[PDB]
């Protein structure tokens, strides 16, 4: 088990931590996040109390480096940072740790959700969409736009998503045009899956970090990827048996963790009732059509 | 964007743009079998692609065979006039090609849209006016090409005749309008109007008789009268 250590706390704010959230109150004994379990990703996200303006946070994995938090008064914001000296950063660790300083990443041993929902997202991927090489963790926030999004302004400070597009000419062979537009198979096996991502955990890995930067910072231009990966998917009358049940489980878990008063604002309509009741996966995805019909019936 | 009366007066500028109009591309008579089931039999179709303009009209030819062992034809059909329709762009020079395409029925957006991607600078557009381009194949000259075709033909007219040595393309349009609206409405009252009298002829490389301007304008004038007639008749006005 790993830490984030925090050097303090000295304004109010929300802090996330993966699908957990509590608040700190501007001046309290906060020394941060322990007991980070290893092996996943896992992002850290701040929301002000005086602001609630830009939710931002960090994508990291404690296997790649020692990571803390320390407040930029400045900049005015919680910034991570990344601790080169081994011993101190363990020698503060064990300060606060032996101080009771730190609150506990709090998982009920039964509880699988965070996996779930991480199971294809790698950092490695996470740092070729959030482009900033020389730190090992991955900024985001509420504001940050796709590269798709700037098409249609800061190039250095973007989402570099895969862009997906229906009507364009690398979805689209000549001369296959009907066929090509009525089913998005050739777009999904051989333009996305065998020549963008190389495999169908890549995929889905971007797939689950786009679900999670929509409903972790209100992120809309990942909002607007995750639903086009799934429709993309769910238009394509040939895919491997395998993805359509990983698929399956991957939307039961976003839907069964997005928070019922959020359903207005991340879920759209149009692609969710074509992907269950007109599409060519419309009986593919059994797990997910009974988590939405009885937890969102209103959305169907 | 979707083309209405606010911008009507573009159609008549010097950006060279077509109209579109499907709706007679698949045309089918439905009867019982001996089975007493129902059955479709196609019949011979045209694209309709107009020149608000110049009048000239480019009539493809949409002949059965080209249905033979389909499914789904009414879907079909919408991508066929879309290939059809890319594929007359593409004959054409350059400074020939439309800047618009505008499609009569918002079905064939999509379908033309993906036939033009390669043609980007080309925008396709709906109208919001109810164009009666179906009564097309009122005109006898029309139909009787369509009927006749044993394959796949482009053939071209000037549906305008001669007009345009004497009325601006905004009037040749609404004459054209008020005469397919009149044949859509009353087919056999409309041709009555148009043929009644023998002195006036329709040449040989003409689609309309000759009638003088004081003769068009009687004409137009019946016309009016047929289609609110016919009005009165359908709301028992
Ligand atoms: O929002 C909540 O429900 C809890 C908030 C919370 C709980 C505990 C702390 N701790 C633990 C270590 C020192 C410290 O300040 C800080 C906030």
């Amino acid at each position: 088990m790993n830490t984030v250590p925090f050097t303090s706390a000295p304004i109010e704010v929300t802090i996330g931590i993966d699908q957990y959230s509590f608040n700190v109150k501007e001046n309290q004994p906060f020394h941060g996040i322990k007991d980070i379990p290893i092996g996943h990703v896992h992002v850290i996200h701040f929301q002000h109390a005086d602001n609630s303006s830009m939710r931002y946070g960090y994508w990291f994995d404690c296997r790649m480096g020692n990571f803390y938090i320390q407040y930029d008064p400045k900049d005015g914001l919680y910034k991570m940072m990344e601790e080169r000296d081994g011993a101190k950063f363990e020698n503060i660790v064990h300060n606060f740790k032996e101080r009771q300083m730190m609150v506990s990443y709090p998982k009920i041993d039964e509880d699988d959700t965070w996996y779930n929902l991480t199971e294809f997202v790698q950092m490695d991927k996470i740092r070729k969409i959030v482009r900033k090489d020389e730190n090992q963790f991955s900024y985001v926030d509420s504001s940050m736009t796709t590269v798709q999004e700037n098409e249609l302004s800061d190039p250095a400070h973007s989402l570099n998503y895969t862009v997906i597009n229906f009507k364009s000419r690398e979805a689209i062979r000549p001369g296959h045009e009907m066929e090509d537009f009525l089913d998005k198979s050739y777009y999904l096996n051989t333009v996305m899956l065998q020549g963008i991502f190389k495999n169908s955990s890549n995929y889905f890995g971007e797939l689950q970090f786009a679900f999670l930067n929509a409903m972790f910072f209100g992120n809309y231009g990942s909002s607007l990827q995750w639903h086009a990966m799934i429709e993309l998917i769910c238009s394509s009358a040939t895919v491997p048996k395998h993805m359509l049940d990983k698929l399956d489980e991957i939307l039961y878990y976003q839907i069964k963790t997005l928070p019922e008063q959020y359903s207005d604002i991340l879920l759209n309509e149009r692609v969710w009732n074509i992907c269950l009741y007109s599409s060519f996966q419309k009986n593919s995805l059994h797990n997910t059509e009974k988590i939405m019909e009885n937890k969102y019936p209103e959305l169907l | 964007g979707a083309m209405n009366s606010s911008n009507y007066a573009e159609l008549f500028n010097n950006d060279i743009k077509l109209f579109v109009d499907d709706t007679n591309v698949y045309r089918v008579t439905v009867h019982k079998t001996f089975e007493g089931n129902v059955a479709t039999k196609a019949i011979n179709g045209c694209i309709f692609t107009l020149n608000p303009k110049t009048g000239h009209l480019f009539l493809k030819i949409i002949h059965t065979s080209v249905w033979a062992g389909q499914k789904r034809l009414s879907q079909l059909a919408k991508w066929k006039t879309a290939e059809e329709v890319s594929a007359l762009v593409r004959s054409l020079p350059k400074e020939e090609q439309p800047k618009q395409i505008i499609v009569t029925r918002k079905a064939m957006l999509d379908p033309l849209e993906v036939h033009m991607l390669d043609f980007p600078n080309i925008a396709i557009r709906p109208t919001e006016l109810r164009l009666p381009f179906s009564a097309a194949m009122s005109i006898d000259k029309l139909s009787d090409v369509v009927m006749k075709a044993t394959e796949p033909q482009m053939v071209l007219f000037n549906i305008y005749d001669d007009w345009l040595d004497r009325i601006s393309s905004y009037t040749a349009f609404s004459r054209l309008t008020l005469l397919l609206r009149a044949l859509k409405t009353n087919e056999e009252s409309a041709k009555m109007i148009l043929l009644s009298d023998p002195t006036i002829t329709i040449k040989s490389y003409h689609l309309w008789p000759s009638f003088t301007d004081e003769q068009w304008i009687t004409i137009e004038s019946q016309m009016r009268d047929l289609i609110l007639t016919e009005y009165g008749r359908k709301y028992n006005v």
